[PDB]
């Protein structure tokens, strides 16, 4: 089994470090519950915990994600059709990506079911859920942990599962996934059968965890910075030809450009064309082309 | 409680296969006076009515009044259980929510006992407006069967007619059109072979022949069937069962 | 139980239809001489299509139209093996009729056919055509496979301009003798778009629920966006006047017309419209933007606000 | 227990509110026995579905309900058309002298082969059977469709109307409802009638009070105070150090980029600007959240958010 579950929390009242959402989760049997929290701050866990808590081990809860391919019409007939301890429980993940037209007919599913059927809307957002909704559940935030706590958990599994990893390597695991435990530990897990357990560097992470390294982004800023257009073409080129997509490539540069020290006014140009770039990755575009594109605008910015 | 003893359990048998296939379920109303069941089908287009008097049965007991929501298919499964020459005892219990049905043998070594489950059914029993007809049609039910059974090979909608010489229905589709035409009988050599038009006013209806068809399975209760209707009123097809009730089918006309 | 106007005053022979002049004066040509070719009528809706048809079918057959014609909906079950069966038997079936006339197959909605059908309906039309003419009626008429094209005369009808609706809505109301006024004429006119069926039920419906016919009261059975207050609102961004367009935008987004409709009647009002013409491109262009980004979804006010502010934004 | 939203339905076709014309014309249709195919067509919770069965009941009694009214919706499923309403509308009912009503509820969401079947079923079968088809956005309906039969727009209902209605809800139940509590009530209802009562039950029954802050606090909506917030970090700050002043607050409570967005509009629109900055804040808001609809990071699009707003 993987350990994004192995070490899970096998009670309410365990492990969770958040006190008021395993407190009123005790009195859980407001018909419906609402997380909403940053990705891998143990959401699923802790209704899991739940309902092994309330059920029982072999009384076994349908758990799918609203961000279906299929429409919201199969999703609605699903939780119609496991409708037929007395009620069940299912589980909404990615409940904030349905448009509002799809949470109207939730709704109206989940409100002619409200006798044998418990609700479980699990987000990242409660602004993205409708007022009919979230009126009708009971909300409850998910704070990531501390950073202190995420490397010593991270210590912990890994000599429970005997991985030599240095305590700096530690240190950047939880940096490049920044405040992701369950992507922290997934890595740690996913980055030690790269190895066989000799020894996993941190080049290793830097690598798995699809980071390109800070080497090459002050090297698209050197060349940016002064030069002609041969020099931006031959580093775009080179990023391209190693791999890193572009949009670490458009991330790790606006994390760069937000928090340095140069002017307003090149942030604010540097950072639309930024967000214009990373519009049209997402839409398709060609890497190479966009990234010449953006580096001609941070050049002309720059350089002047 | 309810203890009804029919001597020939073809009657009961041949009841539910005529009442099998309009309606799946049905709510038999019991009482001290008779049997009855008024029921609508699925479509809301076609009424059956059956009436069993208390006096056809041997020994018929009922003390309070019952309505058995019972599952027409199921009871009628059941039933072919029974033998053609069978007793048959029906038997609920002031209050128990199953209906035994004991098929005892001609006199003979075996005895068949059942307990159909009933299930509850929602009762209605919508007024059916007592009306005068102007036309009466009394013929023989397998000509009747035929009739209906043919031009249903034609068309699936039948024009009644009744003129005072003889009623003919007729039919019509896009391998053509054909009427069958009867002319009543002045010499009736038997009183079942005749087909007597007590007529008062000629008429001319059209009506679905899918329900006329499902009307046409009772013909094995009796052998002359009474074709009753005026006009913009529901046909009435009446099978009577012999000397205990009868079987009566009502149906809306066709538009257009 | 009366029957609606749409209905009442239902043309009986092609000179009656005011749609278009060139296709109905093929058809009056065809009704005369008498050998048709099998014929897909296609245009938009309320235009005259299943009203041609059967007027060029009686006027063809006359009293053997109940036993020369078989007409099939799209209510009716035409499946590939209703082609195979049905249409097929009737296409065999000898009818004697006159020395050209043959009989006639109309197949209404003809888009509404699977593929099957289609591709079982070739060879029947194509085999019988020395006694048996198909005529099927459509909007969309490229859901009509390409071999049933190919073996067919694509009669194109086009929308109605206005003067020809406005003539037989006259030649209505001569009949009923319905108060009216100019403006509401107008009114009818402008929620009709060409749909001379549309443009009937609402005078019926209008008439029936009111009496006397008045912009007003044709805005109060139809009720979209009044045209007025869009020219309003295009008329503050001409003038570069952002706070007083999105007044007029948010008024009417508090009366919860969707962002579909408000859009509809911005274009709708904004190509007729007093600007330059220049500047009425320029506004023309951003507005189909708009109304492609709202067609995708999104379809907050911020898009709509979006919109004027970029229409403000053309004129400095 | 018992929602408000089912005990407080209007029973009669009277109990209606906000509609008058509309109700009183449909009432004289009814008496007059010239019912037409009706298409009901508005945003959600206006009272639809509640016309339309205040006026059955009117029209026939309640144990023909079940023979002459065919209530389908139209999200289950072009078969539909050719398979049971066609086999109701064509049937008559056996002892009952009437015409039949089918009432289509979400009749938009059909495809539109199955809409031009039911126009043609609609246009044969229309002096036995009576359409009352229901959609929220008459632009999906094929034109076709619609010419058949009159439109009725349920528009929302202004508060004014709907204030009444509240107050006697209110009054009949025990709810200490505050003065601004039935403004914040009103606003988030946003004039739908249901979510207002939705919302009014559900927060007095897990709170216990309504008032400004209760009712903000149950439905999740974002603040005004906190979107004033966050347009002074975006005009009176550093670039720097209002993304980071944003995104604590964006993190802190759950708050997306599209409801930000969409506040910080209306405040746009609200507050004074010279009105030649608002033509480009207006410009960049509305290429953003477009940006936003094609699942982009949320990291760039709120940093191209604060530089749209560094014009000042
Ligand atoms: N507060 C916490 N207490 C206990 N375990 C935690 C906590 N936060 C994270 N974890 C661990 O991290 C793992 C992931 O938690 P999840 O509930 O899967 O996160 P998540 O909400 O599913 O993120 P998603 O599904 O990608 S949105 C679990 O295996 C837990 O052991
Ligand atoms: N060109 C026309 N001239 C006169 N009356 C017309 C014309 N077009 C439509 N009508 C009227 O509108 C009614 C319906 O028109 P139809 O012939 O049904 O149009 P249509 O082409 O069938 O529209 P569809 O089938 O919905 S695409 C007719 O009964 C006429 O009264
Ligand atoms: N005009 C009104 N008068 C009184 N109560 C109303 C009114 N409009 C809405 N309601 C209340 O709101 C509830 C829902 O109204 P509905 O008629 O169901 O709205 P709706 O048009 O059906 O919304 P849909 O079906 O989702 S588009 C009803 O149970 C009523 O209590
Ligand atoms: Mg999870
Ligand atoms: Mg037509
Ligand atoms: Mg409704």
């Amino acid at each position: 089994v993987p350990w994004v579950e192995k070490y899970r929390p096998k009670c309410v009242d365990e492990v969770a470090f958040q006190e008021e959402v395993v407190a009123v989760l005790k009195k859980s049997l407001e018909p419906n519950l609402l997380f909403y929290g940053p990705p891998g701050t143990g959401k699923t866990s802790t209704i899991l915990a739940a309902a092994r808590e309330l059920f029982g081990p072999e009384l076994f809860v349908l758990e799918l994600n609203a961000s279906d391919e299929r429409g919201i019409q199969v999703v609605r007939e699903k939780v119609k059709n496991f409708a037929q301890p007395p009620f069940k429980i299912v589980i909404l993940d990615e409940a904030d990506s349905m448009t509002s037209a799809a949470q109207a007919a939730l709704r109206r599913t989940m409100e002619k079911e409200s006798k044998t059927t418990r609700f479980c809307l699990i987000c990242n957002y409660v602004s993205r859920i409708i007022e009919p909704l979230t009126s009708r559940c009971s909300k409850f935030r998910f704070k990531p942990l501390s950073d202190k706590i995420q490397q010593q958990r991270l210590l912990d599994i890994a000599k429970k599962e005997n991985v030599k990893i240095s305590d700096e390597g530690i240190a950047y695991l939880v940096k490049v996934s920044e405040g992701d435990l369950r992507k922290a530990i997934t890595f740690l897990q996913s980055a030690t059968r790269l190895t066989g357990g000799k020894e996993i560097t941190e080049k290793v992470i830097t690598d798995i965890a699809g980071v390109i390294p800070a080497e090459k982004i002050d090297g698209v800023f050197a060349a940016c910075q002064s030069g002609s257009f041969d020099k931006l073409e031959a580093v775009v080129k080179d990023l391209i030809d190693e791999g890193h997509a572009a949009t670490q490539l458009v991330n790790q540069l606006h994390d760069v450009v937000v928090e340095n020290n140069l002017s307003d006014k090149q942030k604010s140009i540097i950072t639309e064309k930024l967000a214009e770039v990373d519009k049209c990755l997402a839409d398709g575009a060609d890497e190479h082309l966009q990234l010449i594109s953006l580096c001609a605008t941070v050049m002309q910015q720059l350089s002047q | 409680m309810f203890e009804a003893r029919l001597v020939q359990g073809s009657i009961l048998k041949k009841v539910l296969e005529a009442l099998k296939d309009l309606i799946n379920e049905a709510c038999w109303d019991i009482s001290s006076s008779g049997v009855n069941l008024q029921s609508m089908d699925s479509s809301h287009v076609s009424l059956v009515q059956l009436t069993l008097r208390s006096e056809g049965f041997d020994t018929y007991r009922c003390d309070r009044n019952l309505a058995m929501g019972v599952n027409l298919t199921s009871m009628s499964k059941i039933l072919k259980c029974a033998g053609n020459e069978d007793i048959i005892t029906l038997r609920a219990e002031d209050n128990a929510d199953t209906l035994a049905l004991v098929f005892e043998a001609p006199n003979q070594e075996k005895v068949s006992d059942y307990e159909m489950k009933l299930m509850d059914l929602d009762v209605e029993q919508l007024g059916i407006p007592e009306q005068e007809y102007s036309c009466v049609v009394k013929m023989p039910s397998g000509e009747f069967a035929r009739i209906c059974r043919d031009l249903s090979h034609i068309g699936d909608a039948v024009v009644i007619s009744c003129a005072k010489d003889g009623v003919k229905f007729s039919a019509s589709g896009e391998l053509g059109n054909g009427n069958i035409k009867l002319s009543q009988t002045s010499n009736v050599d038997k009183e079942e072979e005749a087909v007597t038009i007590e007529m008062n006013e000629p008429v001319q209806l059209t009506f679905a022949l899918r329900y006329l068809n499902f009307f046409t399975k009772a013909t094995p209760l009796s052998s002359t069937v009474t074709l009753s209707m005026s006009a913009d009123v529901p046909l009435v097809v009446e099978y009577k069962i012999a000397d205990m009730g009868h079987l009566k089918y009502y149906l809306a006309p066709k538009i257009e | 139980y009366e029957l609606p106007w749409v209905e009442k005053y239902r043309p009986v022979k092609l000179n009656e239809i005011v749609g278009n002049e060139d296709t109905v004066s093929r058809l009056e040509v065809f009704a005369r001489e008498g050998n048709v070719p099998n014929i897909i009528i296609a245009g938009p809706p309320g235009t005259g299509k299943t009203t041609s048809i059967l007027c060029l079918a009686r006027a063809l057959l006359g009293p053997a139209l109940k036993d020369a014609m078989l007409e099939l909906n799209a209510s009716n079950d035409r499946g590939i093996d209703v082609v195979r069966n049905k249409i097929k038997m009737f296409a065999q079936q000898k009818v004697t009729l006159p020395k050209g006339r043959h009989k006639i197959i109309i197949l209404d909605e003809a888009d509404s056919m699977t593929d099957g059908a289609q591709q079982a309906l070739r060879r029947t039309m194509e085999i019988y055509s020395k006694t048996t003419r198909f005529a099927l009626a459509c909007n969309a008429s490229d859901k009509i496979i390409e071999p049933i094209q190919s073996r067919c005369a694509v009669l194109r009808y086009t929308k109605l301009t206005d003067a020809q609706i406005l003539t037989r809505l006259m030649n209505v109301i001569e009949k009923e003798r319905v108060p009216y006024t100019d403006d509401g004429l107008e009114a009818i006119i402008f929620t009709a778009q060409g749909d001379m069926r549309q443009a009937l039920n609402n005078l019926q419906s209008t008439f029936s629920g009111f009496g006397f016919i008045n912009s007003e009261n044709v805005f109060k059975v139809c009720d979209e966006p009044h045209p007025l207050l869009v020219k309003e609102m295009i008329q503050h961004c001409v003038n570069a006047n952002i706070d007083e367009a999105y007044k007029i935008l948010a008024h009417l987004w508090h009366l919860g017309y969707s962002p579909e409709d408000i859009i509809g009647n911005i274009f709708r009002v904004c190509k007729t419209f007093q600007m330059a013409e220049y500047l009425k491109l320029e506004f023309i262009k951003e507005i189909g933007y708009t109304h492609m980004k709202i067609a995708e979804g999104v379809n907050s006010l911020l898009q709509m606000a979006g919109l004027l502010a970029r229409l403000c934004q053309k004129t400095m | 227990n018992l929602p408000w939203v089912e005990k407080y339905r209007p029973q009669t076709l009277n109990d209606l509110i906000s509609h008058q014309d509309i109700l009183s014309t449909i009432q004289k249709f009814i008496n007059e026995d010239r019912l037409p195919h009706l298409l009901l067509y508005g945003p959600p919770g206006t009272g639809k579905t509640s016309t339309i069965l205040a006026c059955a009941k009117q029209l026939y009694k309640d144990k023909e309900f079940g023979s002459m009214v065919l209530e389908l919706n139209a999200s289950d499923d072009i078969d539909i058309i050719r398979g049971p309403i066609l086999s109701f509308a064509s049937t008559r009912t056996i002892f009952k002298k009437g015409f039949k009503l089918v009432i289509l509820d979400e009749a938009d969401a059909m495809t539109q082969d199955a809409q031009n079947a039911l126009r043609r079923v609609i246009e044969k079968f229309t002096e036995n059977t009576r359409f009352c088809l229901i959609c929220n956005y008459l632009s999906k309906i094929i034109p076709a469709l619609q010419s058949r039969c009159t439109r009725f727009r349920f528009g929302p209902l202004t508060p004014e109307l709907m204030v009444p209605r509240l107050e006697h809800v209110v009054e009949e139940e025990k709810v200490d409802i505050s003065e601004d509590g039935m403004k914040a009530l009103v606003t988030l209802s946003s004039g739908d009638m249901r979510r207002a009562l939705n919302i009014l039950q559900s927060t007095n029954m897990a709170f216990g009070k309504v008032t400004e802050e209760t009712v903000y606090t149950c439905t999740g909506h974002p603040l005004k105070s906190d979107i004033a917030n966050i347009l002074d970090w975006m005009l009176n700050q550093d670039f720097t150090t209002a993304y980071r002043n944003i995104t604590e607050l964006k993190t802190l409570k759950g708050l997306a980029l599209h409801d930000i967005l969409t506040e910080i509009h209306l405040f746009v629109h609200r507050v004074d600007f010279p009105s030649s900055v608002r033509i480009h804040l207006l410009t960049k808001m509305a290429d953003i959240e477009y940006r936003l609809s094609v699942g982009t990071n949320e990291k760039i699009q709120l940093s191209s958010l604060i530089a749209a707003f560094q014009v000042t």
